[PDB]
RNA sequence: UAUGCAAAUAUAAAAUUAUAGUAAUUAUAAAUUAUAUUA
RNA sequence: UAAAUUAUGGUCAAUUGUUAGUAUUCAUAUUAAUUUUUUUAAAUGUUUUAUCAUUUUAUAAAGGUUUAUUUUUGAAAGAUUUUUUGUAUAAAAUUUUAGGAAUAGUUAAUAAUAAUUUAUAAUUUUGAUUAGAUUGUUUUGUUAAUGCUAUUAGAUGGGUGUGGAAAAAUAAAAAAAAUAAUUAAUAUAUAUCAAUAAUAAAUUAAAUUAAUCUAUUAGUCAGAAAUGGAUGCCAGCCGUUGCGGUAAUUUCUAUGCUUUUAAAUAU
């Protein structure tokens, strides 16, 4: 139920603003989404393979 | 990431989570308290649907 | 670290069903006034100027060398279906098919469309819902209508409910059963309430007070509540709601009546999340996945998408005027070699005699759907000898009701072949 | 008809009665009640 | 006088009485208890020793205390060949009675003083002393919760004063100076105040060692459940509004019928 403010967006908002991309493969990989490593602990835990 | 300097993506930029292939009918189990005679459905023998 | 599992929170009823929401409030499903563009907004032309703003510059907005092209930032429309829905819906649009009448998608949907004399005329067609009826209480009441006149009237309290998230109460004094009966429903109808099921049961304390009753609403794990609180709450579709009346069960006052009035006008006291955050010019924590899309295409505008075409606007103005309208027999046979010939024919729209190159059958099919002296008209031959107006077909008469000479018939369609 | 003596409603409180063991309550206000010299 | 994010972290507060115009925590609810049931206690002779003696063996009798109860190692532990030390008795907080007045071998200084030392003394209305009740500062019950509501028992003056310490006159369940004994936890029929037993209270059977037990209640107007028969403001019912005036679904009786099944009822 956390109320935001109204510019609260605005750091994310300059970071991708002024972000750049040496190809357009790294813009939008499908894993971008993950830093730690409880993400990609959460991404997959699904597939024992992986 | 390590400077702060990377878009963020967190958990309050996911939307629903969409059913996307319908599992299946679920067809009526029968319970105790459809029955077609009155009689089965006693006071003597069922105390609920199950 | 939050011990307390979502999996098991509620309480069973028995039989009782409660409806939930996948996501978001149905009314707030269908979007499409913003999206097929009915709204008094863009009728009224005030403002459609704005989208076009950078016209205001002319030799910059050829340039292209501010990036904000566009109302809300980029261009006018990055994300028409997105962006919008970060505010609050506090008045959802709800339900907007009108491919029947409301008279009988109430009729189909709702059993409310079988007594229509227990509803007020603004809920009339209104009601898509079964609602059921409960009985609290009746009582005797004497009403003197004079010193020796004496009635007894009689005195009904109930409340309407559907678990779908929409209930109300009535109460009513009148001179039989069946008449407060009655009376207390459209009473009922006429007080409906309702509620916000997004956030299942309140989310904070509701401390209010109906005539004499204080009343607590507040959030629980599960329903808790007098059996009767408790089935009105259920009435409402709360899950996680939990109530009390008066602190002690054993305060004064208590009636039915009492007991109900309270819970309803708790209910009715009741504020939605989305409208408190709204209250305060605040984002709700829920609603900021709807920005993702627009936050998106600011990272991924860098390089070539960032582009505008030099020297073009986008705004052509008309300059000359052109007309390529043609004369019918220079278009009689125009695309003959394109298409086929008599590619007009029965063309009402694109010809101004709409009735040229067709052959005489096709002529006649027209005046065939369409339908004084002692003559006979060939008309009337046709009938006595029984051949219709088919079999004439050969012979240049097209109708066969005026009466003319077939010299004539033929000067007359001439034009036409 | 304010020279003796004389604190005392202007409210700090926990259901009525009762010297603080008696009875089971009490209190309460707008429904209803035909004759007051108006063109 | 600015917001914040490297995002659910530091581990669950959550309230359930069918009422009767209205005002006021007050009958009938649940939990906890007393009503209520013999599955945990127990019998007398303590014991050595150098002989009429001397060594070992220290807080369950009663009385009613609210400015109240406080202490050592010299005994044993305990180890070297002999002289071994110092630290203690004092205080501070918390203290009850619906309607409230004085209390007294008595304060402080002197000192191993004074039944007649010296002094303008001490306790009390910020509630004393007598007098009632009462076993004091990790223990319970209810509850979402600051609360409300319990907690036993055990220190009762001196008078040849022993002993390290008075705790010293039945009433153990503490092995008490040689390994009594540990194949023991079982103690028969007594007590005191505790110690919650209707332990799958009803159909497929007890991987036993078959030992203790033969086990039932309520309602029947309101509100789950009714008819006969009496009775006639009587007899009686009464958690409560109230019922009983020859037709009582509210008494009594008979028979059925109702229950969500550790019982009704009383406190
Ligand atoms: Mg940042
Ligand atoms: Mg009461
Ligand atoms: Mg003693
Ligand atoms: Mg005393
Ligand atoms: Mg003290
Ligand atoms: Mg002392
Ligand atoms: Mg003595
Ligand atoms: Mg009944
Ligand atoms: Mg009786
Ligand atoms: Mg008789
Ligand atoms: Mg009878």
């Amino acid at each position: 139920i956390t109320f935001y403010s109204d510019r609260f967006l605005f750091r994310d908002l300059v970071n991708r603003r002024e972000a750049s991309y040496a190809n357009v493969w790294e813009m939008d990989d499908p894993y971008r989404f993950l830093q730690t490593e409880q993400d990609y602990e959460d991404y997959w835990g699904d597939n024992y393979d992986v | 990431y390590a400077r702060g300097q990377h878009p963020s993506y967190d958990m309050v930029y996911a939307g629903p989570m969409p059913e996307i292939f319908p599992m299946r009918r679920d067809f009526r189990k029968p319970t105790r308290w459809d029955f077609h005679d009155i009689e089965k459905q006693g006071k003597y023998r069922t105390s609920g649907p199950y | 670290k939050n011990l307390n599992s979502w999996y098991t929170k509620g309480t069973m009823r028995g039989g009782v069903p409660r409806i939930y929401y996948a996501w978001m409030r149905p009314g707030s499903f269908t979007r499409r006034r913003f999206e097929k563009m009915r709204n008094p907004f863009v009728d009224l032309e005030t403002g459609t100027s704005l989208y076009f703003r950078d016209t205001r510059d002319s030799a910059e907005a050829i340039a292209h060398a501010a990036d904000s092209k566009g109302i809300k930032g980029m261009d006018n429309a990055i994300d028409l279906y997105n962006e919008y829905r970060i505010v609050p819906d506090l008045y959802p649009e709800g339900f907007q098919w009108k491919h029947k009448l409301n008279t009988e998608y109430n009729q189909w949907r709702s059993n409310t469309w079988l007594t229509p004399d227990l509803i007020p005329k603004e809920h009339r067609g209104r009601f898509l819902c079964n609602f059921q009826l409960n009985i609290v209480a009746y009582d005797m009441r004497v009403v003197k209508f004079s010193p020796k006149d004496h009635r007894q009237w009689i005195y009904c309290v109930l409340y309407v409910g559907s678990g779908k998230g929409i209930a109300g109460w009535g109460r009513a004094v009148a001179p039989s059963t069946q008449e407060a009966k009655k009376e207390a429903i459209r009473e009922a109808f006429s007080n409906i309430i309702a509620v916000d099921l997004e956030q299942e049961g309140p989310m904070y304390p509701v401390r209010v007070n109906a005539d004499g009753v204080r009343v607590l609403l507040y959030p629980a794990r599960r329903i808790v509540a007098n059996f009767r609180v408790a089935d009105i709450l259920c009435a409402f579709g709360f899950q996680h709601a939990g109530c009390r009346i008066n602190l002690k069960a054993t305060n004064n006052p208590k009636s039915p009546t009492h007991t109900v009035e309270g819970v309803f006008e708790a209910v009715k006291a009741l504020r939605s999340v989305s409208e408190i955050a709204a209250s305060r010019g605040k984002v709700p924590h829920s609603l900021i996945y709807n920005i993702y899309p627009y936050l998106e295409e600011i990272r991924r505008r860098k390089g070539m998408m960032a582009m505008h075409p030099p020297g073009k606007d986008g705004l052509l103005m008309p300059d000359r005027v052109v007309d390529n309208r043609l004369p019918d027999h220079l278009k009689r046979g125009y695309y003959d070699d394109v298409y086929w010939k008599d590619f007009f024919a029965g063309s009402d729209e694109h010809l101004n005699e709409p009735r040229m190159g067709l052959r005489g059958d096709e002529m006649r099919r027209r005046l065939e759907e369409a339908q004084d002296t002692r003559r006979r008209t060939l008309e009337d031959v046709l009938k006595r000898l029984g051949k219709t107006t088919r079999d004439l077909g050969s012979i240049p008469i097209v109708n066969p009701r005026v009466d003319v000479g077939l010299p004539t018939h033929i000067k007359r369609n001439y034009q036409l072949h």
